[PDB]
RNA sequence: UCUGUUUACCAGGUCAGGUCCGGAAGGAAGCAGCCAAGGCAGA
RNA sequence: AGGACCGAACCGACUAAUGUUGAAAAAUUAGCGGAUGACUUGUGGCUGGGGGUGAAAGGCCAAUCAAACCGGGAGAUAGCU
RNA sequence: CGAAGGUGUGCUGUGAGGCAUGCUGGAGGUAUCAGAAGUGCGAAUGCUGACAUAAGUAACGAUAAAGCGGGUGAAAAGCCCGCUCGCCGGAAGACCAAGGGUUCCUGUCCAACGUUAAUCGGGGCAGGGUGAGUCGACCCCUAAGGCGAGGCCGAAAGGCGUAGUCGAUGGGAAACAGGUUAAUAUUCCUGUACUUGGUGUUACUGCGAAGGGGGGACGGAGAAGGCUAUGUUGGCCGGGCG
RNA sequence: UACGGUGCUGAAGCAACAAAUGCCCUGCUUCCAGGAAAAGCCUCUAAGCAUCAGGUAACAUCAAAUCGUACCCCAAACCG
C-alpha cells in the first residue's frame, strides 16, 4: 500500500481513518472476547492506521 | 461416595450414549481455549475403558488405591493390553473422583462457577 | 518504647520531597550527586 | 464530542459473576475502559458505538498488583472499571 | 437434567483438555 | 462329610468383557463373575 | 473562689522483686506522685553544629553529644603496640 | 597412545626441592639459558567464605484452659463442624484518622516462611473484589509559617521583604431508612428527599466593586432548668406448662 | 431445599418511670490572665449601564467533573 493511498484526497483519507478505527475498535473488542482467532489482524490494522495519519500530515505542512 | 464400580456404571451408560462430534459442540467456552479437534475416538478410549474396568477383581473395583504394581501388571495381561494406559486410566478416574467429590462437598452451581480454563503466559497456547 | 521514626507522609515530603530539593541550590547539587552516581530513585516520591 | 475519540475510551468487557449478576438483576454492563476516560465520554460511546440508551455511569479504578516472575518483583498496570446503567427497555447488543 | 449434564459435560470434556 | 461364609496376580476348570493370529473359517493367552479348592466356623 | 483536697481516664516515674545471651538496646508485676493546670495531647510551623534549645542536669539536638551526622582534606599524625 | 590440577606410592638431593609412576581428570603444558616480579604465610583481638565446639543442652514470647464426639486427610493436641468448659467486656468489642498497600474474598498448594505437627494461615500460585451531585479529598477562605515581581541588602553564592501567591489542624452548599454481595455500599437496589449552578419561560423590576458597613467571630470557670439518646417495669402479642 | 439457603406469609408494635459526660448552649451567671483571621453570606453605593445588561418569584430543563472508597487500625497488617 501507501502509494495507493498518497494518491486519495484529504477527505477520503480522513473518510478511510474513520472506516479503519472502526475496524480496529471492533477488531479489539472481538480479541477482547476471545472470539478472535487471527491475532496478526491487530497488528495490520493499526500499523495502517499510522500510514493513514502520516499522510495527512504531510498534506497539512506542504 | 465415588467408586470405580460407578465409575463402571458411569462408563457403559457412557459408552452407549457418547460421541466426540455431539461433546466437543455442546461447550463453545473451552473448544476456543483447547483445540476443537482434541476430544477423542470414543468407542476405541470407552472400549478399552469398559476392558480395563472389567478385568479388575470386585475389591480393587470397590477400593481403588489398593492397586499397585502387580495388580497393573494382571490388569495389563487380563485385556491384553500396556500397563501405559492402565496407568493413565487410573489417573482419568483420579481426577474425576477429585470431582466428584467436589461436586459433592460445594454445590452443583459453585463448582460449575469456580471451574477454570488457564494459560501459562496469556499469548495463544504460550 | 516511642521509637524514632513516627511515619508521616507529608511531613516526609516537604521535607526531602523532591520540590523541596528545587528550592535551593544544595538540593539541586545533591541532585546532581544522586543523577551521577546513577540513583534509582533521587527522592521520596510514592 | 468527536468520534475519533469514542472509538478510543473502551478497551473491553469485563466477565466475572458480579459483571454477570449486574447484567441480569440491575440491567448493567461492566467495561473495561481508558484509564483516563470521563463519565461523560464513557456515556457518549456505549450510546452511539452499541446504539443504546445509558441511564448512568459509576467508575471505579483497579490497583494492579504486584507478582513474581521467576524472582523478580513486577506490577501489572492498574485500569479503570465502569458499571453503566441502561435505561430498562433496552435490549443487550454484542458485536 | 442438572447433575446428568453436569456429570456428563465435566466427564467427556475435562478427560479431554487435562 | 452337608451348610454358613472368606482367598487380587503369581494352585485348577468355565472363562463374559476386551485383546493377539486370520481377508474368512475359526482358533488363542487369559483378567473378572461362578464352581472346585485352600483360610475359619454351625454339626 | 482555688497552681485547694480525695480519686479513675490521662500524665509521670519514688521503693521492691523479677528480668540482665531479656517477652523488651530501659520493660513487666506489686505498690507510689500530679490529676482545672507553671496540666496534658493531636495536626502543622520555626530555631542547625565555633550553632541551637535548656524551671540549668553539660541536659537534649533521630537508640550517637564537654561541640551532631554524611562526604571531602586523608593513606592526617602515631619517639606507641 | 591422556596436559594442568587432584590424590596415593616409589626413588633421589645438605635443604628450599626434584624425578618417575597407580588411580582421578579431560585440554592444555613447557626443557635450556636468559629477563621481570602483585614471588613463598600460622599468628597481625588480621579480611571474606566454609565447617566444628559447647549440645541434641538453654529456649519455643505473658499462669485466660481446656475436654470430648464427627469431618476431611498420607498422617489431626492445633484445621472445619457440633456439645460442653474457660477468658475480655470503658475491651482483649464496634467505627475512623495516621501509617501500611492487596494483607480483603474464593479456589488451590505444603518445598521455604509459622520457634512443633499442619489437611491450616496475614505463607505459594491463580482468579475475583473497591460503583457517590449530598462521605472525604479536589475546590472557595484565611493562621502560624513558607515562597516572593519590583525593592533594599550583600566578596560570589545569597540575606530580608512589599504587592502578591501558597499554606489546615480551623470557616464555606445539600441524604436518610430498609433490602442485597462469597468479598462494596449514606455509593448498588427499593422508597422518600434535598443543594448549588447553566438554559428558558413567565411575572415583576435599579443592576453594578478589588470600595463602605453588618455577619461569620470565637476565653475560663460555674450553675441548674427543659429534653432526648437510652434503660427498667407494666400492658399488649406469640409461644411455654417444663 | 445442593442442608449452604431460597420462597411465600407475618402477630403486637403501647403506657409510665428513670436518665446522661449528648442536645437547648456560640445560651445564662460570674471571673481576669480579657479570649484567631479571611471568604461564602445580608445590605450600601462608585466607576458604569439603562425598553439592553441585571435582580426576585414559580414552573420546566440540563448539569454537578476528577481522585479516595477493599482490608488492618487498644494490631500478627502501623512505629519497634
Ligand atoms: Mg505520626
Ligand atoms: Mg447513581
Ligand atoms: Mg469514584
Ligand atoms: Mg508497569
Ligand atoms: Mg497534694
Ligand atoms: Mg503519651
Ligand atoms: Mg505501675
Ligand atoms: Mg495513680
Ligand atoms: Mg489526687
Ligand atoms: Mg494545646
Ligand atoms: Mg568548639
Ligand atoms: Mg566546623
Ligand atoms: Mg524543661
Ligand atoms: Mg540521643
Ligand atoms: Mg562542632
Ligand atoms: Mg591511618
Ligand atoms: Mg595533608
Ligand atoms: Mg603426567
Ligand atoms: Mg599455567
Ligand atoms: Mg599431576
Ligand atoms: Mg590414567
Ligand atoms: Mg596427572
Ligand atoms: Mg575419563
Ligand atoms: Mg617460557
Ligand atoms: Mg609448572
Ligand atoms: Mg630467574
Ligand atoms: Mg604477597
Ligand atoms: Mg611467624
Ligand atoms: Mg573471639
Ligand atoms: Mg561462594
Ligand atoms: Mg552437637
Ligand atoms: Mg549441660
Ligand atoms: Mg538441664
Ligand atoms: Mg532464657
Ligand atoms: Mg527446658
Ligand atoms: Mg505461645
Ligand atoms: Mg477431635
Ligand atoms: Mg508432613
Ligand atoms: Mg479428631
Ligand atoms: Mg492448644
Ligand atoms: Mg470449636
Ligand atoms: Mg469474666
Ligand atoms: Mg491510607
Ligand atoms: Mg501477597
Ligand atoms: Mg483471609
Ligand atoms: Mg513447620
Ligand atoms: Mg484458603
Ligand atoms: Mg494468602
Ligand atoms: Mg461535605
Ligand atoms: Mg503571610
Ligand atoms: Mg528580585
Ligand atoms: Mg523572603
Ligand atoms: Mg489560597
Ligand atoms: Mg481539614
Ligand atoms: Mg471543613
Ligand atoms: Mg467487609
Ligand atoms: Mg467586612
Ligand atoms: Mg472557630
Ligand atoms: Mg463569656
Ligand atoms: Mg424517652
Ligand atoms: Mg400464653
Ligand atoms: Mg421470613
Ligand atoms: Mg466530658
Ligand atoms: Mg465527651
Ligand atoms: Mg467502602
Ligand atoms: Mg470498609
Ligand atoms: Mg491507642
Ligand atoms: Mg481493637
Ligand atoms: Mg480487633
Amino acid at each position: 500500500k501507501a502509494k495507493e493511498l498518497r494518491e486519495k484526497s484529504v477527505e477520503e483519507l480522513n473518510t478511510e481513518l474513520l472506516n479503519l478505527l472502526r475496524e480496529q475498535f471492533n477488531l479489539r473488542m472481538q480479541a477482547a472476547s476471545g472470539q478472535l482467532q487471527q491475532s496478526h489482524l491487530l497488528k495490520q490494522v493499526r500499523r495502517d492506521v499510522a500510514r493513514v495519519k502520516t499522510l495527512l500530515n504531510e498534506k497539512a505542512g506542504a | 461416595g465415588f467408586d470405580l464400580n460407578d465409575f463402571l456404571e458411569q462408563l457403559r451408560q457412557m459408552k452407549n450414549m457418547g460421541g466426540x462430534x455431539x461433546x466437543x459442540x455442546x461447550x463453545x467456552x473451552x473448544x476456543x481455549x483447547x483445540x476443537x479437534x482434541x476430544x477423542x475416538x470414543d468407542d476405541k478410549v470407552l472400549v478399552r475403558m469398559e476392558a480395563i474396568i472389567n478385568s479388575m477383581t470386585m475389591k480393587e473395583r470397590a477400593k481403588p488405591e489398593i492397586i499397585k504394581g502387580s495388580r497393573k501388571r494382571r490388569i495389563a495381561a487380563g485385556c491384553g493390553m500396556q500397563v501405559q494406559d492402565v496407568n493413565r486410566l487410573l489417573k482419568q478416574f483420579d481426577d474425576m473422583q477429585r470431582m466428584m467429590k467436589k461436586m459433592k462437598k460445594g454445590g452443583x452451581x459453585x463448582x460449575x462457577x469456580x471451574x477454570x480454563x488457564x494459560x501459562x503466559x496469556x499469548x495463544x497456547x504460550x | 518504647m516511642k521509637r524514632t521514626f513516627q511515619p508521616s507522609v507529608l511531613k516526609r515530603n516537604r521535607s526531602h520531597g523532591f520540590r523541596a530539593r528545587m528550592a535551593t541550590k544544595n538540593g539541586r547539587q545533591v541532585l546532581a550527586r544522586r543523577r551521577a552516581k546513577g540513583r534509582a530513585r533521587l527522592t521520596v516520591s510514592k | 464530542i468527536r468520534e475519533e475519540r469514542l472509538l478510543k475510551v473502551l478497551r473491553a468487557p469485563h466477565v466475572s459473576e458480579k459483571a454477570s449478576t449486574a447484567m441480569e438483576k440491575s440491567n448493567t454492563i461492566v467495561l473495561k475502559v481508558a484509564k483516563d476516560a470521563t463519565k461523560a465520554e464513557i456515556k457518549a460511546a456505549v450510546q452511539k458505538l452499541f446504539e443504546v440508551e445509558v441511564e448512568v455511569v459509576n467508575t471505579l479504578v483497579v490497583k494492579g498488583k504486584v507478582k513474581r516472575h521467576g524472582q523478580r518483583i513486577g506490577r501489572r498496570s492498574d485500569w479503570k472499571k465502569a458499571y453503566v446503567t441502561l435505561k430498562e427497555g433496552q435490549n443487550l447488543d454484542f458485536v | 437434567m442438572k447433575q446428568s449434564t453436569l456429570a456428563l459435560l465435566l466427564l467427556l470434556l475435562l478427560l479431554t483438555p487435562v
